C-alpha cells in the first residue's frame, strides 16, 4: 500500500492493496500463458533478436490461421495453432476476470453494474474473435495479436465488406462512442463546476439532494430543456458505454453472415449518397 | 441469397429496427429515471403542480442510507421556502429581484437546499469532515504548502484575515474547507480559494470584506452538518454574482 | 384475460396498462404494415402484379 | 420555476453584455442575447439546409442529403450559392451558433454561480469543428477541404481523406485520439457502474459510501482515482481525445502529404539501428 | 396585469406597435410591387420563356 | 391580433414578444432573400436574363 | 374547438397555446413551401413549364 | 408448474412474472416468425413454390 | 420606434439594445459585403467588367 | 457617440468597451488585409501588375 | 551569487542535468541523421 | 562534483542519487550497446568485415 | 531567503557550480575542436566538395 | 510589493539578470557576425547569385 504524489494530484495517492482471490489467480495464470505465447511468437518472428524486436514491435503479431484451415479446432502450431491457443487462454482469463469483478461487487455489498458493463465489452471481444469465425467457419476472420496488424485487420475488414461506414450498426456504435465522450465530458465538467458546492460526493447527493445537484440539473435544463438527476446521469453514461460494444458486436455479427456488401446494402435501402458522374465513360474492363 | 426476407427486406434491417425499439425503450426508461427529482413540475405563475402521467413518473424507489434512514425518490416533498425576491408582474420566465441581501437570504446563486441537519459520517460512524486540529492520524503532505497561517485576501484586494486551520474529509483525505479567522471565524470552501505559496496568501475573489462578515457559521467549531455545509458553499457560490458588484 | 376477469385491474394500473397496450399495438400495426410494404405482392402502393412468382 | 426546487434559482444576472432585456426564460430554456443569436444562426442554417435539400436534382432521402463545399479551384474565395456558397454560409452560421451556445452556457453558469467547465469543454468540440471546416481549409488554401454537410456524405469525405494517405490507422495522432476515445468509454462505463452499484447496492444492503467506492477499484485494478479525481480524469480524457483528433487532422495534408505507415521510419530507422 | 402593465400603458404601447407594424407592412407592399415590376414572380403555363 | 386588441400586452410581455418578433422577421427576410439569390431569374447580383426557361 | 367552445382557455393556457400554435404554423408553412419548391411543377421561382411530364 | 401447483405465486410475483413472460413470448414469437420469413419455403409473403430443394 | 417615441427606453434597456443592434449591424454589413464579393459584377477587389453576361 | 456625449461611460464600462473595441478593430484590420492579399490587384507582397483583367 | 537564495540548487541542478542529457541525445541523433557526420556508418566526408 | 566536493550529499540524498545514477547508467549503457549492435561495423555478434564502405 | 540557504552556503555552491560549468564548457570546446578536425561542420561556398 | 520580494533584493536580482542578459546578447551578436561572415543572409537584387 504505497503512496503516489503525482497520482495524488489528479486523484487519490494510495495504490493498493489489490484483492485477487481464486478467480483472480486463475485469470492471471490463463492470461500469462496467453501473453507468453503471443510475445514468444513475436520474438521468434524476428529470429529472437531483441534489437529487431525493439525495431519492429508495432509490426509484429501472432497471426490467425489461414483460410485453408477453416474452423479446424486446433490447426498446426506455426500455422495458426499458437493464435488459437492464445485466444483460448485470453478468453478464459477475461471470463475469469469478469467473474472476479462480479464477485468483488458482491462481496462489497455493491451492485454488479461494472460487471455487466464489462460483459458488453466481452461480448464484442467474443464476436470479434470466436463467435463470428464459428458462424463463418474460418479462424482467418479474427484479428491478429499485434499493434499494426490489428489496424490492418480493421482496414481490411472494412474494405472486404464494402465500406463499413455503411453498416448501420457501425454508425450506431460510432454515435454511441461519440456520445460516451460527449456525456463524460459533460458530466466531468458539470461535477467540477459544482465541486464548489460538494458535487463530487455524488452518492451523498443521490440520497440527500443538495444545491450542487439542483444547480447541476438546472444548468442543463436551462441549456437544453431537459436534465437528469445525480444518479440518472450515471445510468445514461453506463448505457451509452454499453451500447458502444453492443452495437459493435451486432454489426460485426451481421458482416458476412447476412450482409456481404454494406455499401450495396445502403444503396438498396436508400442510404448511400449518389454523386454526379464526373467520370462519364469509365466501365469495368473485365466485363 | 442468404440474409433476405424479400427483394427489399433483409435480416440486418430487421435487427436494426429491433435495436431501434430497444434503444427507444432504454431512452424512455432513462427519461423516467431523470424525473425522480423535481417532478411533478409546477407553473411559474402560481406554483400549481402540473399533472404528469404515471408512465412518465416512476414509482418511488427507497434508498437505505448507510447511517440509517430511508430516502424515497420521488418523495412528494417540494421546496416551498419563501424566496426573498420579487418581480413586476407574474409573467412566465420573468426573473426575480432580491428584496434585501441575496447572500444572507439565499436567493439565486446563494440559494441552498434543506439537506440533513446531521453531520456527514464515515463507514465506522465518525464525522467525515473535521478540522485538522482534532485528528492526529491526519496530517498534510510535506510536498504541498501548508495553508495554515496564510493571509486571506478577498476579491477587493483586502486582507480579511488568516487561515487558522483546515477541515479535512476523513473519507477521502482531502481538504474541504479552510477555517479563516477574520481580523470571527469562517469556513472557506477550498475550490473557491486560490493559493500563492510565494507570497503566502489565499485569494477568495468571490467575497468582499462585507460578505465575509456575514458568512454563515456552523453551530459547532469542530462539527458541521450537511445543511450548514450546503449553506456555506451556496453563500460563497452566490458571492460570485452578488459580492463584487 | 377473459370477459369475466375484471379484477386484473386490481393488479395492473388501468392508465399505464392502456398506455403501454396502445404503444405496443401501434408499434405492431406499423411493423405489420411495413412488412406488407416490404413484399412485392402486398405492397399496395407500388401496385405490382399479384403473381409475383 | 418548473422543477420543484427551481423557483429560488431564477434570478437576474449572468449576462455577458450587461443588460436585462434578454434575461428571461421560455419554458425550461434560458434566453439570453446569445440564446437569441443561437436561434438566429440555427434557423438560418436549418432553412438553408432545407433549401439545399429541396433544390437537389437527385431527390435524396434524409440520409442522402448533402450540401458539399466548393471546388478546390475556388480557393479561399466565394463560390456560387449552388456551387459551394450554401456550404460556406451554413459553415459561418454553424460557427456562430456554436460560439453562441458556448457563450449562453457561460451566461447560465454565471447565473447559477458555478464554474465554467462546461463551456470550456464545449469549446474543444467547437475547436474541432473549426479546425475541420475553417482552419485546415485555410492551411490548405481552399474551403473545398471541409466536409460536406450531409448525414452520409461526410462519412464519404472522411473515408476519402483517410485513403488519401493510404492507411489512416498509422497516423500517430489518430492512434492517440482513438486510444483516448476508447479509454473515455472504458472510464465512463467504470464510473457509471461504480456510482450505480454504490447507489443501488441491492436487497438487504445499505447505500455504500466513498470507502466502498475506493475499495472497489483498489481491489480490482490496484488504484482508486477518487470521487473528484474520476470527473477530472473523464474531462481530461475526452478533451485529450478531441485535442489529438485535431492534431491528427492538422498534420494530415498541412504536414504529412505521403502515406501514414511510412512515417514510422523514424522508429524503424532510428539512428540507433 | 400578468405582464405588469396597466391597460392605459398597454393601449399606448399597442398604438405605437400598430403604427409601426402598419408602416412596415406598407413598406413591404411597396417593395413587393417594385419587385414585381422588376421581374414578375409567378410563372405562366410555359415558365420563364 | 387587430388594431383594437391592445390588451394582448396584458398577457404577452412586450419586451420578450418584440425580441422574438424582431429575430423571426430578420431571419425570415434573410431566408427569402437567400431563396431569390439561389434561383437564376431572381438572383439580382448575378444578373442572368429574366427568361431562364 | 368551435366558435361556441370558449371554455377551452380554462383548460389550455392561452399564451402558451398561442406560442405553440405560432411555432407549429410557421414550421408547417415552411415545410409545405419547401415541398412545393422541391417539385418542378410547383417551384414558382424556378419557373419550369407547367406540363412537366 | 401444473394445473394444481397454485402456490407458485407465493414464490413468484404474479405481476412481474406475467410482464416478463409476455415479453419473452412476444420476442420468441417475433423471432420464429422472422425465422420462417428467412426461409424460402416458409415465407408466406414472398410466395415461393413449396418445392425448394 | 420614431423620433418622438422616447419612452421606449423605459421598457427596453438602452445597453442591451445598443450592444445587440451593433452586433446585428456589423454581422449584416459583413454578410452583404461578402455577398457582393461573391458575385462577378460587384466584387470590387476582383475588378471584373461590369457587363458580366 | 459624438465629441459631446461624455456620459456614454456612465452607461458603458470604459474598460470592457475598450478591450472589446480593440479586439474587434484588430480582427477587422486582419480580415481586410487578408482580403486585399487574397486578390491579385491588391496583394502588395506578390506584386502583380495593377491592371489584372 | 545569491541565485540560490531564490532558486533551489537541487531542483535547478536536476532540471539542468535532464535538459543537458536530452540536448546531447538530440544533437547526437542529429549528427547520426546525416551522412557526413554519421561516424558509425562511416560514409565518405565529401 | 569532484574529489573535494564531499558536501554534495548534504544536499543530494545519497540513496536516491545512487539509485537514479544506476538506472541512468544502465539505460545509457544499453542504449550505446544497441547503437553498436545496430551498425554493421561495430556489431560484434553479426561479425561483418570491418571495411563496410 | 526564499531557499533555506545561508548566503555563505549559496556562495560556496556558486563557486563549485561555476567551476563545474567552466570544466563542462572547456571539455565541450575541446570536443567541438576535435570534431571539427575530424570533419568540419561549416560548409564553404561550394559545399562538401 | 505584489511579489513580496524586497525592493533591494529585487535590485540585486535585476543587476545579476542584467549582466546575464547583456552577456547573452553579446554572444548572440558575435554569433550573428560569425554567421554573416559564413554566409550573408540578406539577398541582393540578383538574389543568391
Ligand atoms: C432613424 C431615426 C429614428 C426612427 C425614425 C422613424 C420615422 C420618422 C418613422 C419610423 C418608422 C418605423 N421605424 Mg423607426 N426610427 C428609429 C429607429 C428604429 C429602430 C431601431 C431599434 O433602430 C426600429 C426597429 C425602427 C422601426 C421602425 C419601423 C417599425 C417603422 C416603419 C417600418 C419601416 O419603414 O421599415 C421597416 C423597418 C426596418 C427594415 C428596420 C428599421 C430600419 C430603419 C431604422 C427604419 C426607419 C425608417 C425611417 C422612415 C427613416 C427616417 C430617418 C431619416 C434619416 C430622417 N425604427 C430612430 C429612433 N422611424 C415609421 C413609422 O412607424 O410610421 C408608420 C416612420 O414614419
Ligand atoms: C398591422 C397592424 C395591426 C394588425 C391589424 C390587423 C387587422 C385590421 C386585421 C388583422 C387580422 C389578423 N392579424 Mg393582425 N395586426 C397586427 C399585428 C399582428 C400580429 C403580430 C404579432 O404582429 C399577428 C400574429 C397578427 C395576426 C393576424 C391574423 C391572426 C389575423 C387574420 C389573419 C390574416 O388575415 O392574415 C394571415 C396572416 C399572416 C399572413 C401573418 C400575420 C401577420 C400580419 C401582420 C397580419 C396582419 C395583416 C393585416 C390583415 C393587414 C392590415 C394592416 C394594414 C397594413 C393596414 N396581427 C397589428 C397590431 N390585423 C385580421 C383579422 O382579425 O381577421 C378577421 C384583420 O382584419
Ligand atoms: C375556425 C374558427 C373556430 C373553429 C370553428 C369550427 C366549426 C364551425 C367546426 C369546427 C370543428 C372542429 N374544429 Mg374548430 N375552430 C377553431 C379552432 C380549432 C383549432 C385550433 C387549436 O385552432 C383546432 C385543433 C380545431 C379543430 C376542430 C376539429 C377537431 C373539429 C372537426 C375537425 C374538422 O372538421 O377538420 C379536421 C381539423 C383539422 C385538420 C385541423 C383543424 C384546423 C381548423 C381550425 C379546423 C377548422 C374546421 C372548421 C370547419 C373551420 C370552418 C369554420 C368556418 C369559418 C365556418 N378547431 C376556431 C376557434 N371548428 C367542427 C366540429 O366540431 O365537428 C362537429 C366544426 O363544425
Ligand atoms: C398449460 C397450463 C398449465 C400447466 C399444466 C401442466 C400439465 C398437465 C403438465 C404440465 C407439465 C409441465 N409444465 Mg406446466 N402448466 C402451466 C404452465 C407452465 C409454465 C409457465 C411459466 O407458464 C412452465 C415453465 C411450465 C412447465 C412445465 C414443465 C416443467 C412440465 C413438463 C415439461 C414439458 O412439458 O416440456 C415442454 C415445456 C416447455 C417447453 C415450457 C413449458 C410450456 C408449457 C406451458 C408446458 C405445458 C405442457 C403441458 C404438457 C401442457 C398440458 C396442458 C393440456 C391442455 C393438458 N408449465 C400452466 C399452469 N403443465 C407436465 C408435468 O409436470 O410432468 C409431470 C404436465 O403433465
Ligand atoms: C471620432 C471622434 C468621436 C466621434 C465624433 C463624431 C462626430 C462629429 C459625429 C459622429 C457621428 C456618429 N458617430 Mg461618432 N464619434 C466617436 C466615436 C464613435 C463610436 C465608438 C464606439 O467609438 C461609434 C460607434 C460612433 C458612431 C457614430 C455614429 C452612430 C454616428 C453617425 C454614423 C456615421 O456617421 O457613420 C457610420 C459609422 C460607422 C460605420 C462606425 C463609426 C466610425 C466612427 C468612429 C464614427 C465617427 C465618424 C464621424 C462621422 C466622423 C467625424 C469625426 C472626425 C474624426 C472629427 N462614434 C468619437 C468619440 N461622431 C455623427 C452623428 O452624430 O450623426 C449626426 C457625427 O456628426
Ligand atoms: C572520478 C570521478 C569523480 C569526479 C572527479 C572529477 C575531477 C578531477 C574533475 C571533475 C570535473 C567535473 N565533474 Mg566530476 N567527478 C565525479 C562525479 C561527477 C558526477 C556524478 C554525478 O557522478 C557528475 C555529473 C560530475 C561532473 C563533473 C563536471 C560537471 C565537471 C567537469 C565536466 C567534465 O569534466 O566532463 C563532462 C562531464 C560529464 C560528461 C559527466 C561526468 C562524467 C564523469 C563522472 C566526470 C569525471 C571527469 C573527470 C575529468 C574525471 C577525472 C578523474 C581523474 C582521477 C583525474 N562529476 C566523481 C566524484 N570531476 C572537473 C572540473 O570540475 O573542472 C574544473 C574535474 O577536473
Ligand atoms: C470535446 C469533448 C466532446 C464534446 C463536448 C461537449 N459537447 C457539448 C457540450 C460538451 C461539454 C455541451 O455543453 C453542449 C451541450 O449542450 O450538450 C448537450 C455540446 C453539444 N454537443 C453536441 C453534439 C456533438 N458533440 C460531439 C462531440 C463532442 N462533444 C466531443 C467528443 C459530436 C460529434 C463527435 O459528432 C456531436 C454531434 C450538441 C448536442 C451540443 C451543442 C448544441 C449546439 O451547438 O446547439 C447550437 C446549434 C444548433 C441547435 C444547430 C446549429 C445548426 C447549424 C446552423 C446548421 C448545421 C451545421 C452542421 C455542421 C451540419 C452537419 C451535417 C452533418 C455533418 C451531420
Ligand atoms: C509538448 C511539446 C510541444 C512541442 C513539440 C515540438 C518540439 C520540438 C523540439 C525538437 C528538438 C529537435 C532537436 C534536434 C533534433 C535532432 C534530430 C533527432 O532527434 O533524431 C531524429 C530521431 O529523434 C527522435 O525520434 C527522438 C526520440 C528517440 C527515442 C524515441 C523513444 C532523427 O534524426 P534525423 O537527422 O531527422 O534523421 C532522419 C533523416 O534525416 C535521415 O534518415
Ligand atoms: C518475449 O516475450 C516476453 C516473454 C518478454 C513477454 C512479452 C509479451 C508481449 C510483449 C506481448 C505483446 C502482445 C501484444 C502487443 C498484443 C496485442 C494484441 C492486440 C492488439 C489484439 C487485438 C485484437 C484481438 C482479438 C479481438 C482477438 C480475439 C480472439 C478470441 C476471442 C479468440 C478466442 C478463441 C477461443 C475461445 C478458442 C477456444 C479453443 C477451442 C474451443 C477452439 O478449442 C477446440
Ligand atoms: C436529434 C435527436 C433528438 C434530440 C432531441 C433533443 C430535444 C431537446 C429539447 C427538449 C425540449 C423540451 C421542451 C418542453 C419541456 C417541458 C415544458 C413544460
Ligand atoms: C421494448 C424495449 C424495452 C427496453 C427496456 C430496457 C430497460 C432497461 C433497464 C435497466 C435497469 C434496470 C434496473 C437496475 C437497477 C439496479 C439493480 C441492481
Ligand atoms: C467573383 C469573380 C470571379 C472569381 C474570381 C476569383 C475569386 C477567388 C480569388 C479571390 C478571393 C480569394 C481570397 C479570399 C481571401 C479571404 C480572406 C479572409
Ligand atoms: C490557421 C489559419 C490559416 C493561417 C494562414 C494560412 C496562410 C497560407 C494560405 C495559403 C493559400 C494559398 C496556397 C494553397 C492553395
Ligand atoms: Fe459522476
Ligand atoms: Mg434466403
Amino acid at each position: 500500500s504505497t503512496l503516489s504524489y503525482w497520482l495524488g494530484k489528479i486523484g487519490d495517492a494510495q495504490i493498493g492493496p489489490i484483492y485477487l482471490g481464486a478467480t483472480g489467480i486463475a485469470s492471471l495464470i490463463f492470461g500469462f500463458v496467453a501473453i507468453e505465447i503471443i510475445g514468444l511468437n513475436m520474438l521468434a518472428s524476428v529470429d529472437w533478436n531483441p534489437v529487431e524486436f525493439l525495431r519492429q514491435f508495432p509490426w509484429l503479431a501472432l497471426e490467425p490461421p489461414g483460410p485453408e484451415h477453416g474452423l479446424r479446432a486446433m490447426p498446426p502450431l506455426n500455422e495458426g495453432g499458437w493464435w488459437v491457443m492464445a485466444g483460448f487462454f485470453l478468453t478464459a482469463s477475461i471470463l475469469l476476470w469478469w467473474v472476479r469483478t462480479w464477485q468483488r461487487a458482491k462481496d462489497l455489498g455493491m451492485g454488479t453494474h461494472i460487471a455487466w458493463a464489462f460483459a458488453s465489452a466481452i461480448f464484442f471481444y467474443l464476436v470479434l474473435g470466436f463467435i463470428r469465425p464459428v458462424m463463418l467457419g474460418s479462424w482467418s476472420e479474427a484479428p491478429p495479436f499485434g499493434i499494426f496488424p490489428h489496424l490492418d485487420w480493421t482496414a481490411a475488414f472494412s474494405i472486404r465488406y464494402g465500406n463499413l461506414y455503411y453498416n448501420p450498426f457501425h454508425m450506431l456504435s460510432i454515435a454511441f462512442l461519440y456520445g460516451s465522450a460527449l456525456i463524460f465530458a459533460m458530466h466531468g465538467a458539470t461535477i467540477l463546476s459544482v465541486s464548489r458546492l460538494g458535487g463530487d460526493r455524488e452518492v451523498e447527493q443521490i440520497t440527500d439532494r443538495g444545491t450542487a445537484a439542483e444547480r447541476a440539473a438546472l444548468f442543463w435544463r436551462w441549456t437544453m430543456g431537459f436534465n437528469a438527476t445525480m444518479e440518472s446521469i450515471h445510468r445514461w453514461g453506463w448505457w451509452c458505454a454499453v451500447f458502444v460494444t453492443l452495437t459493435a458486436g451486432l454489426g460485426i455479427l451481421l458482416s458476412g453472415t447476412v450482409v456481404d456488401n454494406w455499401y450495396l446494402w445502403a444503396v438498396k435501402h436508400g442510404v448511400a449518397p449518389t454523386y454526379p458522374d464526373v467520370f462519364p465513360g469509365v466501365t469495368d474492363p473485365a466485363a | 441469397m442468404i440474409g433476405d426476407f424479400s427483394s427489399y427486406m433483409d435480416v440486418a434491417q430487421i435487427v436494426l429496427y429491433a435495436f431501434w425499439i430497444f434503444l427507444f425503450g432504454v431512452i424512455f426508461y432513462l427519461r423516467r429515471e431523470d424525473r425522480r427529482e423535481g417532478y411533478p413540475l409546477e407553473r411559474d405563475t402560481d406554483g400549481k403542480i402540473m399533472s404528469i402521467g404515471p408512465w412518465n413518473l416512476p414509482a418511488p424507489k427507497i434508498f437505505y442510507k448507510p447511517q440509517g434512514g430511508t430516502y424515497s425518490a420521488p418523495n412528494a416533498a417540494r421546496d416551498t421556502r419563501a424566496i426573498k425576491a420579487t418581480r413586476v408582474g407574474n409573467f412566465p420566465g420573468a426573473p426575480l429581484d432580491p428584496t434585501g441581501d441575496p447572500l444572507v437570504d439565499g436567493v439565486g446563486p446563494a440559494a441552498y437546499a434543506e439537506r440533513a441537519d446531521t453531520p456527514d459520517k464515515t463507514l465506522e460512524g465518525r464525522t467525515r469532515i473535521v478540522p485538522l486540529r482534532t485528528d492526529a492520524d491526519l496530517w498534510l503532505a510535506p510536498e504541498d504548502p501548508d495553508p495554515r497561517g496564510m493571509a486571506v485576501v478577498a476579491g477587493c484586494r483586502t486582507t480579511v484575515g488568516a487561515v487558522s486551520d483546515v477541515w479535512v474529509d476523513r473519507a477521502e483525505n482531502i481538504i474541504r474547507y479552510l477555517e479563516v479567522s477574520l481580523g470571527k471565524t469562517v469556513l472557506v470552501p477550498m475550490p473557491m480559494a486560490v493559493f500563492n505559496d510565494l507570497t503566502r496568501t489565499v485569494t477568495v475573489k468571490s467575497m468582499d470584506a462585507k460578505s465575509f462578515a456575514n458568512v454563515p457559521t456552523p453551530k459547532s467549531a469542530e462539527q458541521i452538518t450537511l445543511r450548514e455545509e450546503d449553506r456555506i458553499q451556496a453563500y460563497y457560490a452566490g458571492g460570485t454574482l452578488y459580492a463584487n458588484k | 384475460m377473459t370477459f369475466s376477469t375484471h379484477k386484473v385491474w386490481l393488479m395492473f394500473d388501468p392508465r399505464s396498462t392502456l398506455v403501454a397496450l396502445a404503444a405496443f399495438l401501434v408499434v405492431l400495426a406499423l411493423l405489420i404494415h411495413f412488412l406488407c410494404l416490404g413484399h412485392d405482392r402486398f405492397n399496395w402502393l407500388e401496385g405490382n402484379p399479384a403473381a409475383t412468382k | 420555476a418548473m422543477l420543484s426546487f427551481e423557483r429560488k434559482y431564477r434570478v437576474r444576472g449572468g449576462s455577458l453584455i450587461g443588460g436585462d432585456l434578454f434575461d428571461f426564460w421560455v419554458g425550461p430554456f434560458y434566453v439570453g442575447f446569445f440564446g437569441v443569436t443561437t436561434l438566429f444562426f440555427t434557423f438560418v442554417g436549418v432553412a438553408l439546409i432545407a433549401y439545399g435539400w429541396v433544390m437537389d436534382p437527385s431527390d435524396p432521402t434524409v440520409w442522402q442529403l448533402s450540401i458539399a463545399p466548393p471546388d478546390l479551384s475556388y480557393g479561399l474565395g466565394f463560390a456560387p450559392l449552388m456551387e459551394g456558397g450554401l456550404w460556406q454560409i451554413i459553415t459561418i452560421c454553424a460557427v456562430g451558433a456554436f460560439v453562441s451556445w458556448a457563450l449562453r452556457e457561460v451566461e447560465i453558469c454565471r447565473k447559477l454561480g458555478i464554474g465554467f467547465h462546461v463551456p470550456f469543454a464545449f469549446s474543444f468540440a467547437i475547436a474541432a469543428y473549426v479546425a475541420l471546416t475553417v482552419v485546415r481549409p485555410m492551411l490548405l488554401g481552399a474551403w473545398g477541404h471541409g466536409f460536406p454537410y450531409g448525414i452520409m456524405s461526410h462519412l464519404d469525405w472522411v473515408s476519402n481523406v483517410g485513403y488519401q494517405f493510404l492507411h489512416f490507422h498509422y497516423n500517430p495522432g489518430h492512434m492517440l485520439g482513438i486510444t483516448f476515445f476508447f479509454t473515455t468509454a472504458l472510464a465512463l462505463a467504470m464510473h457509471g457502474g461504480l456510482i450505480l452499484s454504490a447507489a443501488n447496492p441491492g436487497k438487504g444492503e445499505k447505500v455504500k459510501g466513498p470507502e466502498h467506492e475506493n475499495t472497489f477499484f483498489r481491489d480490482t485494478v490496484g488504484y482508486s482515482i477518487g470521487t473528484l479525481g474520476i470527473h477530472r480524469l473523464g474531462l481530461i480524457l475526452a478533451l485529450s481525445a478531441v485535442f489529438w483528433s485535431i492534431v491528427c487532422m492538422l498534420i494530415s495534408g498541412p504536414v504529412w502529404t505521403k502515406g501514414w505507415p511510412e512515417w514510422w521510419n523514424w522508429w524503424y530507422e532510428l539512428p540507433i539501428w | 396585469s400578468s405582464t405588469g402593465l396597466t391597460e392605459a400603458e398597454a393601449k399606448e404601447f399597442h398604438a405605437v406597435y400598430s403604427q409601426s407594424a402598419a408602416g412596415f407592412l406598407a413598406v413591404c407592399a411597396v417593395a413587393h410591387v417594385l419587385a414585381w415590376m422588376w421581374r414578375p414572380f409567378w410563372p405562366g403555363a410555359e415558365g420563364w420563356v
